């Protein structure tokens, strides 16, 4: 997937 | 006055599907009077499922809602909306070759020349200018969301992510979400900081992507890792037999200070004289309104 969850 | 925008449902037909979108199907068709002194114009038709919800609508609103500011030969082109009944639909400009990144994969000899390349990249980099000259960061440059059209044409084409940076000149994402890991910049992936900087970073991946013929930036490594080798000062390797130009423009968006990165401005300045004629007459770069 080119998306990935990242938090901030 | 009437919404500029809105166009009645009747004018546009529904030839065939193209293929499956964001938030619906997307269909080739017809509109009627969308574009001066032509009576009918070949179109996208992106739809919205009827089930979709006041999120997903929203979303697929606003994007459209950006693109009513732009009006640049080398970023696809909003023609009209058509938020009046069901489903709802946005008409864009038709472009017959599809994205970029299976274009490319499309030239691979198991499944273009030096000159071909830069003229890619020359036409990508004169949309993101004509972006960042109004104030848009896109955050979300790839070649999955630049288009090809018939004769060749690349042009930036999805603005899910494009912000406007107008008044302090950088965007900042809060809290999570799913963002384009191996296309951002350190910084971005540090602090999830936004600006002109990380979408010429993202070019060079861009320009990376053009000389694999798309393979997958750092294939082979997980997100994490791709996540700590790039914020450690790692880099895409040289493709090979790629043009000089090409890694060298690579070099210059890769700089792990954003400030020591190119402008799109520069970077089209630097390639200019490989662009064919035509650039000149319908690019950004050599319009008035770039000065
Ligand atoms: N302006 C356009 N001209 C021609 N074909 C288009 C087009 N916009 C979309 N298409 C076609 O519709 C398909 C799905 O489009 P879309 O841009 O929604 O892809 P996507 O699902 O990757 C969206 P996103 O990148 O936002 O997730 C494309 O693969 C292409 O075949």
């Amino acid at each position: 997937g080119e998306y990935v969850n990242i938090e901030f | 006055v009437p919404d500029e925008w809105e166009v009645a449902r009747e004018k546009i037909t529904m030839s065939r599907e193209l293929g499956q979108g964001s938030f619906g199907m997307v269909y080739e068709g017809v509109a009627k009077g969308v574009v001066k002194d032509e009576p009918e114009t070949r179109v996208a038709i992106k739809t919205v499922n009827e089930a979709a919800s006041m999120r997903e609508r929203i979303e697929f609103l606003n994007e459209a809602s950006v693109m009513k500011e732009f009006n640049c030969h080398h970023v696809v082109r909003l023609l009209g909306v058509v938020s009046q009944g069901q489903p709802t639909l946005v008409i864009m400009e038709l472009m017959t070759r599809g994205d970029l990144k299976s274009y490319l994969r499309s030239l691979r000899p198991e499944m273009p020349s030096l000159s071909k390349m830069i003229q890619m990249a020359g036409e990508i980099a004169d949309g993101m200018a004509y972006l960042n000259a109004n104030k848009f960061v896109h955050r979300d440059l790839a070649a999955r969301n630049c288009m090809v059209a018939e004769d060749f044409t690349v042009k930036i084409g999805d603005f899910g992510m494009t912000r406007d940076i107008y008044e302090t000149d950088y965007y900042r994402k809060g809290g999570k979400g799913l963002l384009p890991v191996r296309w951002m910049s350190p910084e971005s992936l540090k602090d999830g900081v936004f600006t002109t900087y990380s979408d010429v970073w993202s070019f060079g991946v861009v320009l990376w992507e053009i000389a694999t013929l798309a393979e997958q930036p750092y294939q082979g490594l997980s997100n994490e890792q791709v996540l700590r080798f790039v914020m450690e000062g790692g880099l895409l390797d040289k493709p090979d037999n790629c043009p000089d130009m090409l890694l060298e423009l690579m070099r210059m968006c890769w700089q792990y200070n954003p400030k020591m990165r190119p402008s799109f401005l520069e970077i089209i300045s630097s390639i200019k004289e490989e662009m064919e004629p035509g650039f000149r007459e319908v690019s950004f770069y050599y319009s008035e309104e770039n000065k």
